[PDB]
């Protein structure tokens, strides 16, 4: 067992290790295993969570666990200390300053407690009138936007989005444009009007988005709708319905996200799990809105984009082993209707459907299916999972009679599998190998009903797995497919290609001819097209052979601009291969499979750069929203492989290439982040920091490359980080803000203790002198007692390469206008002459031009340094004659400072 | 006399 004690210990380490991401976790797990018979030990627990929290800015959980605590002993000073910094930030400075008061006067004498209320008092004191000029900044906003007293479009449009800037500005911006709630029918009124364009109901959406972040905000936005509350649950999740297109669907999915999201504590977007407490309480509405969710799953009212999204609804947030819902939930999905109805979404295509489906609409049942099987965990439900599917695989199966009323009966018996291939497939599998589906599976492949044959090659196709036990009915199937594939009719070729496909060149030759003929053939066809050329690319004769041909790739662009997530697990692939993006372990022979040259050297490049010249980024856009997996790690890899060409990343970046790998990171799944940043640190270094990362695009790109950097015991792409991080910090502070907060220097720093890394050393030195380009680390570096300075004064000197010294030489005049800092060198510096003179007349240019600047000013501010003149003078002389240089200036510079 | 942020 794990006593209730222990793992609390366990967690405060977890606090001093300064990862609070498991102490939060810790805490709350160490929780569940008290309850009410050991009292004393939740309050500190509470108290301590919070301090977490408040930590990884969860100031709605850090005030929780506060008043939690003082629940129990209001005199807690530890939760009245916290709970104040959380409501000061909540921006509700109110009662945060009478907290962070009647804090003090149990604790008089706390520099912590004084330092909070300094600041709650130029707060209270702004705060009415402060307030105040926002309630009407929003109200003249207000006015524009949704009261109709603007005239013109772009006006009302600028009001809103505004409205959605301040929105998410502050933490007041936003509980100031929620306005109480009066947000809502704005918005409401803007869904239910047939008229107006998507892009303000989208926006509009996306203010009333950001203000129910707010559990307590999000919560009454759920029940507010009706005074029955399970009537309440159903208006949200059926806003969806009001419009069909695919913004204003998506746009409204989070909202339903968000109310997820705030009924149980969590939030996927930050490694949030939920916490059991709060989803356990508020479960009468976790209940309803699963079951109204659901319920939509098979309701042929409801649309299929809709469709679509309900499902990824379930996939992120019932999944509890997915940052989803906390566990127990999937298992009462499976234990009743849930899997069934889940599973009945399986078996349909829009061909032959009972409540409307699109091509897409498989995927998100697969993966979905997958994971669901994925959360099951133990053996007590893997079993109630496959022991259901098994039962809605006989009643299914046993009603294929042989009539155009039974057919349809074995295209849902078919779909339900090929789609549970794709998905668990394991649980595919093991329904395959019971040769009764054989049968069913032959008939309809000799059948004459078009539809039944092509749908049956697409089952084998979707059977050729890898190895065998289930290659009994591709015994069979296989040769089935040879002869299926003769036919006239386009869908029972092309469809039978695959597999046939995905088991030499003529194959090749083919998918071809489907593709190029891009106005004649149709959409669904050349997607299978694709899905065929794909397996093909792993061979090096197809690599070449296909980027030799523009227009395969002038159409194979087009087939993306248009199908989108259909073709994905396929274009990457074809793009992945192409480029060669996926990797391998690093008598006797085999120097020669290593061949292909097409697949070696410098044909990579032959293609890599033609695939560029053709689309291939703005079609990598095009099928990248997949809530997928290793789909986004191809286009990673792919990405990646792309930007390693120079003048190519001055396009790429045009491309969205930035925006995108930026999505990557944070969708990408496992290795895929990581190839994600790798792929932007590498796209921006050559590169100018404004034309690629605008409009605060820059914030976002830094938590990436700080945490590529942390695996620094060596490898990957930490120079690529550092030549974009330093040209990052040079312009704006914000920038340098997040890259200093970012825990990173502690590391960075690490690239400037070494040896034999010219490189790598000469990156964090141009970095290091534009990180403290401006304040904040500027006195870090100075006062403190880090042997720091020592380096700064040592590079411009230590000088036999170069970079080193012009950089930390550049940051040895523009750090010495300050007058502390003479004090720590010239008193510290043993041996100082020497370095100063060896800066003195060094001969690289600039280094004794920002050296002598440098020392010029450390006797130009303090005499007792002035009067240092111990050989020193010497140069200053010199230096004033012939040398053509501008050294002079620098150094007729240390003349006047003796007077 | 613990200064704040130091949990227990």
């Amino acid at each position: 067992v794990q006593t209730a004690e222990e793992i609390r210990d366990e967690g405060n380490a977890a606090v001093k290790d300064q990862d609070y991401i498991k102490a939060d976790e810790l805490y709350t797990e160490a929780l569940q295993l008290t309850t009410d018979e050991d009292k004393a030990l939740r309050p500190v627990l509470y108290r301590n969570r919070a301090m977490a929290r408040l930590k990884r800015d969860d100031f709605e959980g850090a005030q929780s666990d506060c008043t939690k605590a003082l629940e129990f002993d209001g005199a807690d000073v530890k939760a009245l200390f916290r709970r104040s910094l959380a409501r000061e930030q909540l921006g509700n400075v109110g009662p945060a300053f009478q907290d962070a008061k009647e804090a003090l006067r149990l604790s008089p004498n706390d520099k912590g407690i004084v330092e909070v209320l300094q600041r709650l008092v130029k707060a209270n004191n702004d705060k009415i009138k402060q307030t105040t000029s926002l309630a009407n900044k929003v109200t003249d906003m207000e006015k524009l936007a949704f009261r109709g007293e603007a005239k013109d479009t772009e006006q009302k449009m600028t009001a809103l989005n505004n409205l959605l800037v301040l929105c998410r500005e502050s933490e007041s911006g936003a509980t100031g444009v929620w306005n109480q709630g009066a947000l809502v029918p704005f918005v409401l009124n803007l869904i239910n009007d047939a008229s107006e364009n998507e892009e303000v109901t989208v926006t509009a959406i996306r203010i009333l988005d950001e203000t129910i972040k707010n559990s307590v905000r999000c919560m009454k936005f759920l029940a507010m709708h009706d005074p029955d509350g399970p009537k309440s649950v159903r208006f949200v999740c059926r806003l969806m319905c009001k419009k069909s297109t695919k913004d204003f669907v998506d746009a409204t999915g989070i909202l339903v996200q968000r109310v997820f999201n705030a009924m149980a504590k969590m939030d996927r977007q930050k490694e949030m799990k939920p916490d059991p407490e709060v989803a356990e309480a508020n479960k009468i509405w976790i209940i309803r809105v699963l079951l109204e969710l659901q319920e939509m799953l098979q309701d042929p009212k409801v649309g299929a984009v809709q469709r679509e999204t309900c499902i990824d609804l379930f996939l992120k947030n019932l999944m509890h082993m997915d940052g989803g819902i906390p566990r127990g939930w999937s298992w009462k999905f499976v234990e009743e209707r849930g899997l069934l109805a889940l599973l009945d979404v399986a078996s349909q295509i829009p061909e032959l459907c009972e409540y409307p489906v699109s091509a897409e609409t498989r995927q998100h049942v697969a993966i979905c299916l997958q994971r669901l099987e994925e959360d099951m965990v133990f053996d007590t439900k893997r079993t109630i999972f496959k022991e259901k599917v098994d039962m809605f695989f006989n009643a299914l199966i046993s009603r294929c009679t042989n009539d155009d009323e039974g057919h349809k009966y074995r295209i849902k018996l078919s779909c339900f599998l090929i789609t549970m291939l794709q998905g668990p497939v394991d649980i595919g599998i093991n329904l395959i190998t019971n040769d009764q589906l054989t049968p069913i599976m032959l008939e309809m492949a000799a059948s004459q009903d078009h539809l039944m044959q092509g749908i049956a090659a697409e089952l084998i196709v979707a059977t050729v797995s890898k190895h065998e036990r289930a290659i009994n009915m591709l015994k069979v199937g296989i040769p089935v497919l040879r002869a299926l594939y003769d036919s006239e009719d386009p869908t029972v070729k092309v469809r039978a290609l695959v597999g046939l496909c995905k088991i030499v060149i003529s194959l090749a030759k083919t998918c071809k001819k489907f593709l190029l003929e891009t106005e004649k053939y149709s959409v669904d066809i050349r997607r299978y097209a694709c899905e065929g050329l794909s397996y093909l690319s792993l061979d090096a004769d197809v690599k070449e052979w296909i980027v030799d041909d523009s227009l395969l790739l002038k159409a194979l662009v087009l087939l993306a601009k248009k199908a989108g997530a259909l073709c994905v697990y396929t274009l990457a692939t074809i793009y992945a291969n192409l480029s060669n993006a996926f990797e391998k372990p690093k008598f006797a022979k085999h120097h020669v499979p290593e061949t292909h040259p097409k697949d070696t050297e410098e044909y990579v490049e032959k293609r890599v750069r033609a695939l560029v010249e053709e689309g291939a980024v703005p079609a990598c856009v095009a099928v990248s929203k997949t809530e997928s997996k290793n789909a986004l790690e191809l286009i990673a890899r792919s990405l990646l492989a792309f930007a390693e060409y120079e003048d190519l990343r001055g396009r790429i970046i045009a491309e969205g290439g930035t925006v995108l790998c930026l999505r990557l990171t944070k969708e990408a799944s496992g290795e895929g982040k990581i190839k994600a940043g790798h792929a932007i640190a590498k796209l921006g270094a050559k590169a100018d920091p404004m034309i690629s990362f605008p409009g605060q695009r820059a914030y976002e790109v830094v938590k990436p490359l700080c945490d590529l950097l942390h695996p620094d015991v060596e490898g990957k792409a930490n120079y690529d980080s550092l030549l974009t991080l330093t040209n990052l910090a040079s312009v704006s502070d914000s920038i340098r803000g997040r890259i200093l907060k970012e825990k990173a220097i502690p590391k960075i720093e690490e690239f400037w203790f070494m040896t034999d890394h010219e490189h790598l050393r000469a990156a964090a030195a141009e970095l290091l002198l534009n990180l403290l380009f401006f304040e904040k680390f500027y006195e870090e570096t100075v006062a403190p007692g880090t042997d720091r300075l020592k380096l700064w004064v040592l590079y411009s000197a230590e000088v036999e390469e170069e970079r080193l010294s012009r950089a930390s030489a550049a940051g040895f005049a523009i750090l010495t206008e300050d007058e502390n800092a003479c004090a720590r060198i010239m008193d510290e510096i043993k041996s100082w002459p020497e370095v100063f003179k060896d800066i003195a007349m060094h001969e690289d240019a600039e280094t004794q031009r920002r050296g002598l600047m440098g020392i010029a000013n450390i006797m130009h501010s303090s005499n007792k340094l002035c009067s240092e003149i111990v050989s020193s003078e010497v140069f200053r002389v010199l230096v004033a004659v012939t040398k053509l240089g501008t050294i002079n200036q620098e150094r007729a510079g240390s003349t006047e400072q003796a007077k | 006399a613990s200064r704040m942020e130091e949990v227990d």
